[PDB]
């Protein structure tokens, strides 16, 4: 439906969205990347 | 409830007493000179049993 | 005369007004030209008295909003049953409950958080929880995981249900205002039909699923050999063998020989000494005489046949002699304003939970609960804070009547307008008996403060220096405690074991609820207690009261409910709002219950909690040391407050760490509160305007134009954030010190 | 017309139109006032004579097993009572040619085709003869009342050849029908209390009238 | 695209939504969370059942087929589920990046295609070569339609369509069945219709 997306655009269900995707990346990022305090790629 | 024992009799003469008091000056539609429903004389009877398991389960604690 | 006033598709299911957000709103309903319009979209959402006239419509979005209310409350019991059922200790925990931390959240190894998952006990690394659920769960004899996770499906099912519900009953067949307004139906269906009902089938669950249950639970069971409920159900013999009065059935309760039933619905109050909570025996024979008492209750208002009491038939006819009309009026002023049921509602609900609290420690009616130290006092602590919110709200919403439903012309009450007439009255007698409470509860501390700094330890309001002996209380209490006898016979013990006469109930190493005993420093701050309560109820009575008009203005009806001020003028006119006035009433019941809070904490873990050795000697988790130190407030600095935060803040590496984060954190909060409190608009928008000259030099000027938040919306912010952090660290600070020593 | 329990709201609105009619609403869920949702007069008559069939069905079937399995014409095993035949593993299952839930799963798919049919005949009437059903689409009309289709597979063999004729066959059809469910509930309070079928509930009492009845039988099981 | 005010729809009684007028090869009124309420998002969705519906007919194929020419029609297949697990010429992250390169050209062509009604019909390489389709969907060319049966009547066309669809949505509905049955069943799909034929009562997805 067009307005239930534009309901889904709002700003806080767009926020959470976005930040619950962002989060799962960040989350994924210190489990497989985990206890990260120093770049070594090219060090 | 063996009728004709102490708690039947209590029993049935608190009943009788309270539809004797609602059927003659209160305490289902026009069936009764004295208009008197299915319903008042659900509650009547009800309340009578109410009074008659107080006044039978008692008489038996002190008395009886 | 009652009926089932329902209207059909009032309303269209539909996403379009989700896409114009503040749609309810007349000024919302057009666009944000500022930032502010976002705030006012969240603060009038559930504002309906606001967005309509008519009281239809007001019944109905409410009507589906509890339906919404009680979808989420299904969903968070959905919760906690299932996190029971897989991530939880609850199978092991009820081999060794005395031992064995209740634990029913477990974290994601991810950050270094897993610490957190530590050890509770039962070969589980989870967290251990404080609420209960483990002790409720023994008291229904669940005794297993299936169980729980066919509860948390039945509980989703519910919870969707409920939202159908809403959805139905605002959108396809919504309840017109003749139906809402019929109170004497609503009355009798909720004494009768859901309290009266609700607590017969918990009887029935009590006496044929948790009395056979615990009675083999507590007799070294292990869960395992347990026949299920529902052979207790199919199967009589293996309940009669431990119950015969259920070999003859319902024959001893329809002749009225319920004294043949007396192996499962006692009398014998007090504690089961073999769990620390009440005897389940005691519970059932409770919620079967509360059902019998709700059901009689439930049939006293006239709702459509010749009898029944009609409300207004008992309001007219209680008219007082220099009291004026008296009750005339009210039928008419609670059935058209859901404000004014609201706080009425508010305060009762609030002022039960405090009584739940109350008697949820002085007479622990879960197994171990008294001896989960942790469980007792967060609930405890919960529940009084939930009524202290409940309270408070029901002050805001009392205002809100005076404010928009109260009309003297057609919806006249004489109580409420006598009341009006002397509160100056009211609030002057306030005024001072909480300047004598404040003074003769705290200015008793200062005393005993300056005569210990002084060398003078003679001269305080001690147990020892001069006594201050709640002799009434006392005197309560020593007859409570010698009450099973001439008075209260047929008892076989107390109904609590929190007097003097009682006995410890010694549960594994734990103690459990032994005698409390009152003595000065009881007296000193139930004194503060009853100095806080009076404050509070200054504050929001006389929120209320000048809620419409005060001589300093006589207008304020028309400025509304929630204003900040009418400006600089009469020498400063901030904060003469009843929204400003429970806006304050929050911080002094903040302040109630926490001193509340700390006088359970200290004095439960002073003089009633511990541990007993096998050779008697109960050694307390402090020492006894509140009557001596709770005297003065450097003692709650240096014995509660610096001491019982040694388990919080040393709790850095450990599995409760998270406690002494929030408690961090619950600081900042509060602190960052007072950045809120403390300030004024004016300010911030001058800085936001100074930091939108630097955005709209980069073309980056939002049309959304940035303003300072509202004043009472930095008052709303302030407050919160100062409750959420106080009670966050006093949260993180019990629940730390109350684990780690346990 | 006959008032049994007729209260002075019921019968505002009870004016005889609807079969069997007896003013018999002291509760009030048929007030036409508002009352959307499920709760409104023509819903409720349709449910109750739907109820009604289903449960003269019910009395029918949860006791032939017995007034003709006692007789001797049905075998042993096939002649369990109502709560003893599957319906309640609980209280026991007979191994049926199929599983106890792929039966359910017949029954659901078997009577969704037949129900929601029903459900689209109640809401527009005029439906169920405009879609094409495998050519039998004909007889499911519904001609003029959703209770009362009187199709050729529902009504093949004419009875309401006159309104008196159809009126008096509805009025016994709502009254064997209350009957039927008031005995639906009867079974199953039987069942509840004595954990016997409703037949041999019967001959207990039939055998000696005084010490089997309700009231010798209110202790359970 | 014409439409059938009176076709057969899903649920008989019912009124079928007003974006579905009938014109589309296949529209039984079926929508009714409104997934498709909006033109566009119904020229989407088109093309995803029909995408869904090909891709869903040649994995069961390629499903079954190896599974019924391997339980009678003798032949060697490891499976359809440990597919995967099994080795080939290739790393099997290798030829995966592989089929994604030369499956993602033909999808960009396709989102072409639907974007931009007719964009992507010439050869870049060879122009004189054409697909001679006007629908969306239904590219008219050699290496699709050689066969000269994606054109005529568009009433013809429609019926055809619909076949299509028809045999790709129980296509879908037959592979995650597949799925949820060696998830649920421990053997393949072709030995669940052997056990099931045996017995059809105590053989279902019950055990309990
Ligand atoms: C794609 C989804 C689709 C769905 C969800 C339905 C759903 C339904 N159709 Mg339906 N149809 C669908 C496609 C189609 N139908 C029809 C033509 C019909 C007719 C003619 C009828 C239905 C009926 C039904 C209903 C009863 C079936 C049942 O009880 O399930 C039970 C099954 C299980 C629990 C699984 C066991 C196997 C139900 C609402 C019947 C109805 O109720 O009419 C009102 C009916 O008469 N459909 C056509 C051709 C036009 C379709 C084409 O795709
Ligand atoms: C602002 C102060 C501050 C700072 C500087 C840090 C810094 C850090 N914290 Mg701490 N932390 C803070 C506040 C802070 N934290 C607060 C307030 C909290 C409480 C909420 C925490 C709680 C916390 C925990 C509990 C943990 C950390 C961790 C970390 C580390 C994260 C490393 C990581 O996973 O990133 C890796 C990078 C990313 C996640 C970003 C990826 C970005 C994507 C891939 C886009 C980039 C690619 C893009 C395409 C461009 C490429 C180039 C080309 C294409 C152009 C890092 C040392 C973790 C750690 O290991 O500690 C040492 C850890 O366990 N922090
Ligand atoms: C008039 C005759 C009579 C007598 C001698 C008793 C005697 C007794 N009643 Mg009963 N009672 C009666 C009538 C009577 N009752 C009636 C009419 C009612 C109203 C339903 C009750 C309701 C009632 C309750 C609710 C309770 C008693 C209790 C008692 C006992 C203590 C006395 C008391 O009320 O305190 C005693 C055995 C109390 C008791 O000890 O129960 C065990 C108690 O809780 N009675
Ligand atoms: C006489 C029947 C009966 C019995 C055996 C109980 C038993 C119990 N009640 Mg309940 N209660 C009852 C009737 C009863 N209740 C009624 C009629 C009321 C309404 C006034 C209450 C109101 C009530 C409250 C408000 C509380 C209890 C609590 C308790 C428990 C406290 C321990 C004890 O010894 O109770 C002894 C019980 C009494 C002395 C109350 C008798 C009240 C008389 C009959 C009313 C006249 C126990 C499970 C407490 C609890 O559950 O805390 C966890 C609690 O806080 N009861
Ligand atoms: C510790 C901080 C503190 C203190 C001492 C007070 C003190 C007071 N508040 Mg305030 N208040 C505070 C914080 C505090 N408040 C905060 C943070 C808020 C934010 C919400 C409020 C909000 C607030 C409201 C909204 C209300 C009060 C009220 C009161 C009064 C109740 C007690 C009283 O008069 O009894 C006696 C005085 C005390 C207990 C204060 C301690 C004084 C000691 C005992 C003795 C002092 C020494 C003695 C006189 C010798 C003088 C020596 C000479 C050299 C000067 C009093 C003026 C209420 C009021 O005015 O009505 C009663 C009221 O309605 N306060
Ligand atoms: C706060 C709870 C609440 C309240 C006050 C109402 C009130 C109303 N509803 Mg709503 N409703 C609710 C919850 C509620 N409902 C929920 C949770 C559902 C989803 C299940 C519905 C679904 C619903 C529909 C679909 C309809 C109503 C209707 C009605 C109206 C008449 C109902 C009536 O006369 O009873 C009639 C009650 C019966 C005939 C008994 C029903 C028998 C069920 C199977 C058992 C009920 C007992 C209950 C489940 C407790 C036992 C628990 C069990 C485990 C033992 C009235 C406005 C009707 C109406 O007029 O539209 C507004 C209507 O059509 N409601
Ligand atoms: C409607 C209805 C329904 C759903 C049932 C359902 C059932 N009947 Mg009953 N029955 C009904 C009406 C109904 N009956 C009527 C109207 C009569 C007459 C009977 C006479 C009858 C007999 C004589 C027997 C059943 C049996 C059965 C069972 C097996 C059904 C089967 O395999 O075919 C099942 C519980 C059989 C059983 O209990 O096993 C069996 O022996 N039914
Ligand atoms: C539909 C009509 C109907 C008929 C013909 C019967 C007939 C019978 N019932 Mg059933 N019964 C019915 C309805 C009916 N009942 C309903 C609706 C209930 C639920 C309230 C019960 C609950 C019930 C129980 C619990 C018991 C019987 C028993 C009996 C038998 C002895 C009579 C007796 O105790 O009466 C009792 C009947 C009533 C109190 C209700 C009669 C009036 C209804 C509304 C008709 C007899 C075969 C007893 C038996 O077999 O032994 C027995 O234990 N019945
Ligand atoms: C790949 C999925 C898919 C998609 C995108 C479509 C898309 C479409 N269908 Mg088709 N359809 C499909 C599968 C699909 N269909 C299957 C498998 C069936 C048989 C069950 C049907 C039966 C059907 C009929 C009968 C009709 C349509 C119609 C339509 C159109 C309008 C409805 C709409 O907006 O759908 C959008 C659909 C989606 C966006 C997919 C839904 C996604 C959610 C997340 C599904 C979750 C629940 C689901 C039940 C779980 C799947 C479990 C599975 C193993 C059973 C649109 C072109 C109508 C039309 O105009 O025909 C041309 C019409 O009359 N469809
Ligand atoms: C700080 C302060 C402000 C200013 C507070 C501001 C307006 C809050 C700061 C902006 C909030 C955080 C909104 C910005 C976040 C938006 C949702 C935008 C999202 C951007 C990313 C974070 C996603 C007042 O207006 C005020 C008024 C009266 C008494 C005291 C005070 C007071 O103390
Ligand atoms: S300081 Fe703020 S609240 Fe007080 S009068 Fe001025 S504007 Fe109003």
């Amino acid at each position: 439906m067009r307005d239930l997306k534009t309901y889904l655009s709002v700003a806080p269900v767009l926020s959470t969205l976005w930040f619950g995707s962002l989060a799962g990346l960040l989350i994924e990022i210190n489990r497989l990347f985990p206890d990260a305090l120093t770049f070594p790629f090219f060090s | 409830d063996f009728i004709g024992s102490s708690t039947n009799l209590i029993m049935v003469t608190s009943t009788t007493l309270m539809l004797f008091a609602g059927r003659f000056g209160l305490a289902l539609q026009t069936g009764d000179p004295a208009g008197f429903t299915l319903a008042d004389t659900l509650a009547c009877g009800t309340v009578g049993h109410i009074i008659g398991v107080g006044v039978v389960l008692g008489l038996k604690n002190i008395g009886a | 005369e009652v009926k089932i006033l329902v209207d059909r598709d009032p309303i269209k299911t539909s996403f379009e007004e989700w896409a114009k957000p503040g749609h309810f709103s007349r000024t919302i309903a057009k666009g944000p030209d500022t930032t502010t319009w976002i705030w006012n979209l969240h603060a009038d959402a559930h504002d309906f008295d606001s967005h309509t006239s008519d009281l239809e419509e007001i019944s109905r979005k409410v009507f589906s909003a509890h339906f919404g209310q009680l979808s989420i409350i299904f969903l968070w019991l959905s919760g906690m049953y299932f996190h029971g059922a897989r991530f939880s200790n609850y199978e092991a925990w009820l081999s060794d409950p005395t031992h064995i931390g209740p634990s029913a959240q477990v974290v994601w190894p991810i950050v270094g958080q897993e610490i957190l998952n530590g050890d509770v006990g039962g070969g589980f690394r989870g967290i251990q929880i404080t609420s209960g659920f483990f002790q409720i769960w023994r008291a229904s004899g669940i005794t297993s995981e299936l169980q729980l996770y066919c509860t948390a499906i039945g509980a989703l099912v519910f919870a969707a249900l409920m939202l159908f519900a809403g959805w139905f009953h605002y959108h396809k067949a919504a309840p017109k205002l003749a139906w809402f307004q019929d109170v004497e139906s609503m009355l009798n269906h909720h004494l009768a039909g859901l309290l009266g009902l609700g607590s017969l089938s918990w009887a029935g669950h009590q006496v044929h699923v948790s009395l056979p249950i615990n009675q083999f639970l507590n007799a070294g069971v292990d869960p395992k050999e347990i026949p299920l409920p529902h052979e207790f159900i199919l199967n009589r013999d293996l309940l009669a063998q431990l119950y015969p009065s259920f070999a003859e059935g319902a024959t001893p309760f329809f002749t009225l020989n319920w004294s043949k039933y007396s192996e499962f619905l006692t009398f014998r109050g007090g504690l089961d000494p073999v769990t620390g909570g009440l005897w389940l025996t005691d519970i059932a024979h409770h919620h079967l005489a509360i059902a019998i008492l709700f059901l009689i209750a439930g049939h006293m208002y006239r709702t459509n046949w010749g009898i029944g009491h009609g409300i207004k038939d008992i309001l007219e006819a209680h008219k007082g002699p220099f009291t004026g009309q008296g009750h005339k009026g009210l039928y008419e002023i609670l059935t058209t304003s859901w404000h004014a049921q609201l706080s009425l509602n508010l305060a009762m609900l609030g002022s039960l939970t405090i009584i739940v609290a109350h008697h949820m420690y002085s007479m622990p009616p879960y197994p171990y609960l008294a001896t989960d130290y942790a469980t007792q006092l967060s609930l405890f602590t919960h529940h009084m804070w939930i009524g202290g919110f409940l309270i408070v709200g029901a002050a805001a919403h009392a205002a809100i009547f005076m404010v928009r439903d109260y009309d003297p012309t057609n919806r006249y009450n004489d109580l409420l307008d006598r009341v009006l007439r002397h509160r100056d009255a009211i609030i002057s007698h306030l005024n001072w008996v909480c300047i004598f409470l404040g003074f003769h509860s705290f200015g008793l501390y200062i005393h005993n403060d300056t005569m210990s700094a002084l060398g003078r330890p003679q001269d305080m309001f001690s147990d020892t220096a001069i006594q201050l002996q709640p002799v009434f209380a006392q005197w309560i209490q020593n007859t409570h405690a010698l009450a099973p006898g001439v008075t209260a016979p047929g008892e076989t013990a107390s109904t609590s074991l929190t007097w003097g006469g009682g006995e410890l109930v010694a549960v594994g190493g734990k103690v459990a609820l032994l005698p409390i005993p009152l003595g000065t420093a009881d007296f000193l701050v139930h004194h503060i207690h009853a100095f806080t309560i009076h404050v509070t109820v200054l504050i929001l009575l006389k929120g209320v009261l000048f809620a419409r008009s005060s001589r300093l203005i006589p207008d304020k009806a028309n400025l509304g409910f929630r204003f900040p001020c009418d400006g600089p003028g009469r020498g400063g006119t901030c904060q003469v709002s009843a929204w400003d006035h429970v806006f304050l009433g929050l911080f002094w019941m903040y302040n109630a219950i926490s001193v509340v809070i700390f006088h359970f904490s200290w004095k439960m873990q002073s003089d009633v909690w511990g541990s007993i050795s096998d050779q008697g000697v109960v050694t307390h988790i402090t020492g006894g040391n509140f009557a001596q130190s709770s005297i003065t407030i450097n003692g709650w600095l240096r014995d509660f407050l610096w001491a019982q935060a040694s388990q919080v803040i040393q709790s850095y590496g450990s599995s409760l760490s998270a406690y002494g984060l929030f408690f961090l954190g619950a600081h900042f909060v509060w602190a960052f509160s007072l950045m809120f409190l403390f300030s004024g608009r004016g300010y911030w928008q001058e800085l936001i305007e100074s930091i939108v000259w630097a955005h709209n030099k980069l073309k980056v000027a939002p049309a959304t134009q940035p303003r300072a938040l509202s004043i009472i919306q930095g008052r709303a912010v302030g407050v919160t954030h100062y409750l959420l952090g106080g009670i966050a660290t006093t949260w993180a600070f019990f629940l730390a010190r109350i684990i780690a020593v346990g | 017309r006959p008032l049994w329990f007729a209260s002075s709201q019921s019968l505002s609105y009870l004016d005889g139109s609807l079969p069997g009619d007896y003013g018999f609403d002291p509760l009030g869920l048929s007030d036409p006032e508002g009352t959307g949702g499920f709760i409104e007069p023509r819903w409720l008559a349709y449910g109750e004579i739907i109820n009604g069939r289903f449960a003269m069905l019910g009395a029918a079937g949860a006791i032939a097993p017995e007034i003709l399995g006692k007789a001797g014409l049905i075998p042993a095993e096939t002649a369990l009572p109502w709560f003893q035949t599957g319906v309640i593993p609980p209280a026991g299952t007979y191994t049926y040619w199929a599983d106890n839930y792929t039966l359910f799963v017949l029954e659901m798919a078997l009577m969704g085709f037949a129900e929601h049919r029903r459900l689209q005949d109640w809401y527009n009437p005029g439906s169920m003869g405009k879609q094409y059903f495998l050519g039998l689409e004909k007889g499911l009309a519904g001609s003029g009342n959703p209770a009362y289709p009187g199709g050729p597979f529902f009504n093949p063999l004419g009875f309401g050849k006159d309104e008196k004729s159809l009126k008096e066959l509805k009025l016994k059809e709502v009254k064997n029908g209350r009957l039927a469910m008031l005995a639906i509930l009867g079974y199953f309070i039987q069942g509840l209390v004595t954990g016997v079928g409703p037949y041999q509930n019967l001959l207990d009492h039939l055998a000696d009238p005084v010490n089997n009845n309700v009231l010798t039988s209110l202790k359970f099981h | 695209v014409a439409a059938d005010p009176d076709r057969p729809i899903w649920f008989p009684g019912s009124t079928p939504p007003e974006w579905l007028d009938g014109s589309l090869p296949g529209d039984f009124g079926f929508d009714p969370l409104g997934l498709s309420s909006d033109p566009d998002s119904l020229k989407w969705n088109v093309q995803a059942e029909i995408v869904h519906c090909r891709w869903a007919m040649l994995g069961a194929a390629g499903i079954f087929i190896p599974e019924f020419l391997t339980k009678i029609g003798i032949l060697n297949t490891p499976s359809w589920y440990t597919a995967g697990e099994q080795e080939y010429f290739t790393d099997k992250t290798t030829l995966f990046v592989v089929e994604l390169i030369l499956i993602g050209w033909a999808e960009g062509r396709r989102w072409a295609d639907i974007i931009k009604p007719g964009s992507v019909n010439t050869d870049p390489v060879f122009p004189n070569n054409k697909l001679t389709g006007t629908d969306v969907g239904y590219p008219g060319g050699l290496w699709f339609d050689p066969l000269g049966w994606g054109s005529g009547s568009p009433a013809k066309l429609k019926e055809l369509r619909t076949k299509e669809i028809k045999n790709g949505r129980l296509a879908m509905l037959a592979v995650m069945g597949a799925w949820f049955q060696h998830i649920y069943t421990g053997t393949g799909p072709i030995d669940n219709l052997f056990a099931h034929l045996a017995d059809p009562g105590h053989a279902t997805i019950f055990a309990a």
